[PDB]
């Protein structure tokens, strides 16, 4: 990724957030396809979901739209666990 | 062809003869609990609690405790009966009772739920998340002493570790800070356990942050053994739970074979038992405050797993069991088309020949 000459420096620095997920120790950013019994087919797929993930990350307009249904339970436990964190007190 | 029932047969008890002079379940909700009252009873026939795993049912409890503090009764029952005689008596509370304003005050409640019964729900939520199976594996301690465990999250902020909640590798990327009391003849061990999450082996568990020969509250002065290992859950698998003990000891107590280097980042030089580490030490320690919390992957880890471990980091998933399927049948009856969709190997066209 901070090789990668073909990709503008915002462009670089973005695709290494989002997807932070599928990059390597080496800087390695590793794209996987399986479906297509093709070769072919799994190349296109790959290069087509490197060409979302720079499209995405270039568009500056993304809101990134959160979910509710799959991220409530999510929002509840952080916010109980924030309850807990809210002790104030001087510590170390 | 008939049986002889067995013992007694559940309503052979009541007199039919006269069914006007037996008093009656006028509500519901008496004949509800009666019902779980015999639900609870160990019936002579076949019943739910038989094939669903009661966890053994009955277990003679191998009790390791810190022995059961000495009270006189009929002190606390005077002194309770007064107490209650004072609360009751004064009009402010009554006045206040009818018009639906009053407050508990939770701290105090927090100070006697300390004093008296939480150290006995300690033991049945250890139970929950089976602190015990793991760990000390057929026996039960009773958590005696109270355990604060605590992560400094900022300069003014602090996280609480409560028995059974869940915390950020966030957070416990830090040493934590203990609170206890004992005056000084005190001589302590207290101990931080991973009790799943080892890689090699299921039935091993990773020493993070070992501690030994505590006088009283004083956890600096106590020579530390393994020093400080933010805990580092797997991407995949979800929510470990992390063990701190307490354990008495009688006379000062050494030991090289648990002694362990000074950076210590390697994995397999912390592979614990505690099983076996209080087999050695059995005589002089005896198990006393619990306090464990729950956590799950979190973004903090890849770092540790590069920098500290010199390893690529693991990632694990959620695989559920292919759909069963009857044996394919020559001339399927009377199914739908997409029948012949269910043993599709791979979806492709295969011209065989051509």
């Amino acid at each position: 990724l901070a090789s990668a000459d073909w990709i503008a420096e915002p462009v670089r620095l973005k695709l290494a957030v989002k997807h932070k997920n599928r990059i390597n120790r080496s800087g390695e950013l590793i794209l996987t396809s399986e479906c297509s019994r093709y070769q072919f087919r799994n190349l296109a797929d790959c290069l087509q979901k490197l060409r979302d993930m720079i499209a995405e990350a270039s568009q500056p307009x993304x809101x990134x739209x959160x979910x509710x249904x799959x991220l409530r339970r999510s929002r509840i436990e952080n916010m109980n666990r924030e309850r807990l964190r809210k002790k104030r007190i001087s510590s170390a | 062809r008939r049986a002889a029932p067995l013992g007694p047969m559940p309503n052979e008890d009541i007199d039919v003869s006269d069914l006007e002079r037996l008093k009656k379940y006028r509500s519901f909700d008496r004949y509800r609990r009666r019902a779980e009252q015999e639900a609870r009873k160990p019936h002579w026939w076949r019943t739910y609690r038989e094939h669903f795993g009661e966890e053994s049912g009955p277990k003679d409890r191998v009790d390791i405790g810190l022995p059961p503090p000495k009270v006189s009764r009929t002190q606390q029952l005077l002194e309770r009966k007064q107490a209650l005689r004072e609360l009751r008596a004064n009009v402010e509370e009554e006045r206040a009772a009818r018009l639906q304003t009053a407050r508990i005050p939770l701290e105090a409640v927090r100070a006697e739920w300390e004093r008296t019964c939480g150290p006995y729900h300690k033991q049945r939520l250890a139970e929950y998340c089976g602190l015990y199976r793991d760990l000390f594996h057929g026996a039960t301690f009773v958590p005696r002493v109270p355990l604060h465990v605590a992560y400094a999250v900022g300069e003014d902020d602090l996280m609480p570790v409560y028995h059974g909640n869940e915390v950020t590798p966030t957070e416990a990327a830090q040493a934590p800070e203990v609170t206890y009391e004992a005056d000084e003849g005190s001589l302590w061990t207290l101990l931080l356990t991973n009790l799943d999450g080892h890689l090699l082996e299921p039935d091993a568990e990773y020493v993070h942050w070992l501690v030994t020969n505590i006088p009283g509250n004083r956890v600096t002065e106590g020579q530390e053994t393994c020093p400080y290992l933010p805990p580092f859950p797997a991407r995949g698998s979800g929510f470990h739970r992390f063990a701190f003990l307490l354990f008495k000891q009688d006379k000062r107590i050494d030991f090289s074979g648990d002694t362990r280097p000074s950076p210590c980042y390697q994995l397999a030089q912390r592979t614990f038992h505690t099983f076996d580490f209080y087999k050695k030490h059995q005589d002089a320690m005896t198990p006393a405050g619990l306090a464990f919390f729950q956590c799950r992957w979190d973004d903090s880890v890849t770092r540790v797993f590069h920098q500290l471990l010199d390893m690529r980091e693991p990632v694990f998933e959620f695989v559920r069991p292919p759909p069963y399927h009857p044996k394919q049948k020559r001339f399927p009856h009377r199914q739908p088309l997409r029948y012949l969709d269910r043993y599709r190997d791979s979806h492709e066209p295969t011209y065989g020949i051509y």
